[PDB]
């Protein structure tokens, strides 16, 4: 996790993922590793404001591929 | 309900080595039998023994079972401890690979018609090497289901792919008219040790003195043998220094190495002699008098 | 004798394990007999094959024991016409040690095969000797006067396997046997087996001698008779003709070792000439 | 996820023009569930679902179970959304959907069934197919 | 013992068939303890059959017999037959467990473990001693229970 | 950080160890 804890669901998803060489439906376990990458805020009423945050570098050295 | 490409065939210890034995006296003829175990579900055949139909008459191809010689070996082998209902039959091919031929295809067609999961192993001792047995097992591909557009079994796993085709089997109709399954071998600690005992040496054999006289000729004859290479070895040593390296192997095929065979006989004289030695002094205290 | 030495196969071995367990699974036996198959090289035993028959014996009294001879003569038929060339050698039996019913069913096996060899297969892995201890039977014309009896006589044992076989097990030993281990180690290792056999030869003895010493059992007069023959042979490597010839021999190989130990030396000194020669060359032009 | 999925539908067209096997066909499906995986769109197996019916015995398991990848986190509905998606009771080897439902069910509320148990828990009990068993 | 216990109370004690008994020495006297035996008459193999209700789970059992050579050695266990039992039907059959005795399971301070994954629902459990510790033509058996918990 | 480092390189060497006598271990097996 981004504290350090070994987050669970990402090693059991992972292991039970690697068990595709035996199972096929057992591939969708890798769906519990998958950890959203994700800045939430948040208010007093636990509520998701308009906040626009900084990223101080370039828009291109993180950012999603071109599209075909 | 498709099968399952993650299907394994289970051959026993005895098994394998009754098909081998079978197969390399039957050289060339594609002698046949039948394996007896069971189907443990829908992803394991175990073949927990097999035995040899005879053969009618000359003729290197596979014939038709004999029905009377199958069911009173089925049933006497019931009253030893052995009731395993036939699970498909075994086949040699001495040399030219594991494949099914057109004969074997319909032979196998009869197993199918009363065994659904019938299985058509196929064993080449001639082929078969120490430690590496060729040996395959077939179920045929209904050319009806094929020829629509369906797969011949599901793959849901990895495990029936791991082994890839042989062009000899391919070309004799492996992917088209059968499929391959992959064979594993049962093997226990009892029959593991049991075949540790061959080619183990008598306890007698170990503290045995081999003969003097001819150890010392044995001796004699090869320290002369060193002789001739040592004065060989010292003209391949200079002979190197002054030659090409295309010729650092291509002018040694055809020509002893002295190097080699220095070597060789370094290695045996050393094993001779030593074990000789600790022999005689073993059995100086274990053999005596006092 | 008739046989000078038999050679059980690997399938043999496979099949008496098979036998047993499959017999002793339904229910719990003593010893499982079968028949064993092969044919005749000079005079030794080439034992390849067999087929289990159905057998049961009363523990109580050795006289009561069945052996279905009428299956015997139907498997025969099956194995002959597969293979013609393997006749009836003999029968086997799982327990440990004989039996003393072993000589009345030999009696029966012998109408098949008149030297009929009994191999007996132990299907308990033991850790020394070979699970195989092949006996015929003899007559043994005593001295004392007490009237010829049936005895089995020992015969040596040795598992062989047929070309064919042989690749089988290998294929199945390959991950536990462990070739890597050098010819000059492994006579070594044998060298120890040697002496934990002749061990176990000789506690087995001392055995037989505390028991007759207490009277468990009585004098039997042919070991005694053997047992001083063996320590008569027992030879004086304290002699001073023993000790010269033993040193004068044992120099004669050490030169011979010391002279391939020389050869072995400046060999391996003209291997690292080489390497020095390739690292050197190899280095240069990079 | 919903509001940033960002998927490239693109990707997956061209290697679904290139499926030839079941092998390749059901690893699409997976891998469609993959970059769908919390997004909650099914927008690649509505437009192929004639493409999707190619799916056969366990991959159909499979193919159900991977609604729950696509649909993980779903939490406010899942019976009445995998019953949309899965007719109640079917004759034809429904036993690969009905046991790839429950399996899908168990993706939505992975490491999160507060609530989802007591249905599995009963579906799996008054359960017959093995198969149904294996999802369950 | 860990969670589970002795289930004699759940032995219906009126289904329980004791093949090979001897009017000497009954079934009863191996199911109460306080000293005593059973012990077979016709031959050294002794077939016994326990019934009670289908829900009961077997861990172990205390098949405790005497010291002289009379306590079983060889005992077969089968579950869930249907129709009778004779001797030949537990003699030429599977066995679920057919644990082989040792000295030290007979003494009576002594448990012997079953294969539990084997005996999860037992509607009654059949037991064919087949021998015993020695050549006696009688065998013994000081004390038996099955320990376990219900279903 | 004079401990960081200390206790790095200890765990270096331990590791260094673990691969030496697995590549041991490897050569004794590469063999068969
Ligand atoms: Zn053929």
């Amino acid at each position: 996790s981004r504290t350090g804890h070994t987050h669970m669901p990402s090693v059991v998803g992972v292991l039970v993922f690697t068990q595709f060489w035996f199972w096929f439906p057992l591939s969708h376990f890798l769906s519990l590793a998958y950890t959203p990458t994700c800045v939430i805020g948040l208010n007093k009423d636990l509520k998701m404001p308009k906040v626009q945050y900084k990223s101080n570098c370039k828009p291109s050295t993180f950012a999603y591929p071109a599209p075909l | 309900p498709a099968v399952d490409t993650a299907e394994q065939v289970y051959i026993s210890s005895l098994a394998l080595l009754k098909m081998l034995k079978h197969g390399r006296a039957g050289v060339p003829m594609e002698v046949m039998g039948l394996m007896l175990g069971e189907f443990v579900d829908d992803y394991t055949v175990r073949v927990i023994d097999v035995f040899a139909m005879p053969q009618s008459g000359t003729g290197v191809s596979v014939e038709a079972v004999d029905p009377v010689f199958q069911a009173k070996m089925l049933d006497m082998l019931k009253q030893t401890g052995r009731p395993e209902m036939v699970v498909g039959w075994y086949h040699s091919h001495p040399g030219f690979g594991c494949w099914l031929s057109g004969v074997d295809i319909n032979t196998q067609q009869s197993f199918e018609a009363l065994s659904e999961r019938a299985v058509a192993v196929v064993v080449d001792p001639i082929q078969s090497v120490k430690g590496k047995v060729v040996i395959d097992a077939f179920r045929l591909i209904n050319a009806n289901m094929m020829v629509l557009g369906h797969e011949p079994r599901q793959t849901t796993s990895n495990l029936g792919h791991l082994n890839k085709p042989s062009i000899q089997a391919l070309i004799h109709g492996l992917n088209r008219h059968y499929y391959s399954i992959t064979i594993n071998y049962r093997k226990n600690e009892l029959e593991q040790k049991m075949l540790l005992n061959l080619h183990k040496k008598s306890w007698m054999e170990g503290l045995t003195l081999q003969d003097y006289s001819e150890h010392c000729k044995h001796n004699e004859s090869v320290v002369k043998e060193m002789l001739e290479l040592a004065k060989n070895y010292n003209k391949a040593v200079e002979e190197e220094d002054k030659m090409t390296p295309e010729q650092l192997a291509i002018k040694n095929v055809g020509k002893q190495d002295p190097k080699r065979h220095l070597e060789e006989h370094v290695d045996v004289l050393m094993t001779s002699n030593i074990v000789q030695c600790l022999a005689a002094m073993l059995d100086t205290v274990v053999f005596k008098l006092i | 004798l008739a046989v000078q030495k038999v050679v059980v196969h690997p399938l043999v071995l496979l099949s008496v394990v098979d036998h047993f367990n499959r017999i002793g699974k339904v229910g719990n036996q003593k010893r499982v007999v079968g028949v064993l198959l092969g044919s005749w090289q000079k005079k030794v035993l080439d034992v390849s094959n067999s087929f289990a028959v159905p057998f049961d014996e009363d523990d109580k009294d050795d006289s009561v024991w069945f052996l279905d001879h009428d299956y015997l003569e139907n498997m025969y038929g099956m194995f002959k016409k597969v293979n013609a060339r393997e006749r009836i050698v003999g029968w086997y039996h799982t327990g440990p040690k004989l039996h003393k019913n072993d000589i009345a069913i030999n009696e029966l096996m012998k109408r098949y095969c008149p030297n009929s060899v009994l191999v007996i297969i132990d299907v308990k892995p033991k850790d020394l000797g070979l699970p195989t201890e092949a006996y015929i039977s003899v007559e043994e014309v005593h001295d004392d006067g007490t009237p010829t009896s049936k005895t089995f006589e020992h015969v040596t044992s040795e598992i062989g396997a047929e070309e064919a076989e042989e690749v089988g097990v290998e294929h199945l030993l390959r991950d536990i046997k462990d070739t890597t281990v050098g010819t000059l180690s492994q006579r070594i290792t044998n060298q120890v087996h040697g002496l934990k056999g002749l061990n176990s030869k000789l506690l087995d003895i001392r055995s037989y001698l505390e028991k007759v010493a207490t009277g468990k059992l009585p004098i039997n007069h042919q070991i005694i008779y053997q047992l001083q023959d063996v320590f008569n042979l027992l030879p004086d490597v304290s002699l001073q003709e023993f000790v010269k010839a033993f040193y004068l021999k044992t120099n004669d190989q050490m030169v011979v070792v010391y002279l391939a130990s020389l050869i072995r030396s400046v060999v391996a000194l003209h291997n690292l000439i080489n390497n020095k020669i390739a690292n050197r060359d190899a280095e240069k032009k990079e | 996820l919903i509001r940033n999925n960002n998927t490239d539908l693109m990707i997956l067209k061209n290697t679904k023009d290139a499926v030839r096997n079941s092998v390749c066909h059901t690893a699409t499906v997976i891998a469609n569930s993959f970059m769908h995986c919390g997004t909650t769109s099914d927008q690649f197996l509505r437009d192929n679902l004639e493409w999707l019916a190619r799916a056969t015995n366990w991959a159909k398991f499979t193919a159900t179970a991977s609604l729950g990848v696509i649909h993980k986190g779903h939490e406010k509905e899942a019976l009445q959304l995998m019953a949309t998606y899965l007719p109640k009771d079917t004759s034809p080897g429904s036993a690969y959907q009905e046991g790839g439902g429950l399996y899908a069910l168990g993706l939505i509320h992975a490491n999160h069934g507060g609530d989802i148990i007591d249905y599995l828990l009963n579906q799996l009990k008054n359960a017959s197919n093995d198969i149904v068993r294996h999802g369950g | 013992p860990k969670g589970y216990m002795d289930l004699m109370p759940f032995i219906n004690k009126a289904g329980c068939e004791c093949l090979n008994e001897s009017d000497e020495h009954g079934f009863d006297n191996c199911l109460r303890k306080d000293t005593t035996f059973l012990e077979s008459d016709c031959d050294e193999q002794l077939l016994i059959t326990v019934a009670f209700n289908q829900p009961v789970k077997l861990y172990s059992m205390k098949f405790q017999g005497p010291d002289n050579g009379q306590g079983p050695k060889y005992v077969k266990i089968f579950i869930n037959l249907p129709r009778s039992m004779d001797f030949e039907e537990a003699e030429r059959s599977e066995p679920t467990q057919a644990l082989e005795l040792t000295e030290d399971d007979i003494k009576e301070d002594g448990i012997v473990p079953l294969r539990y994954v084997k005996f999860q629902n037992v509607n009654s459990v059949t037991i064919f001693v087949q021998s015993n510790q020695g050549e006696e033509e009688t065998t013994r058996i000081s004390y038996f229970t099955f320990i376990g918990t219900p279903v | 950080d004079l401990y960081s480092r200390y206790k790095k390189l200890q765990q270096e060497l331990e590791f260094l160890e673990v691969q030496e006598e697995y590549i041991k271990d490897e050569q004794k097996n590469l063999k068969k």
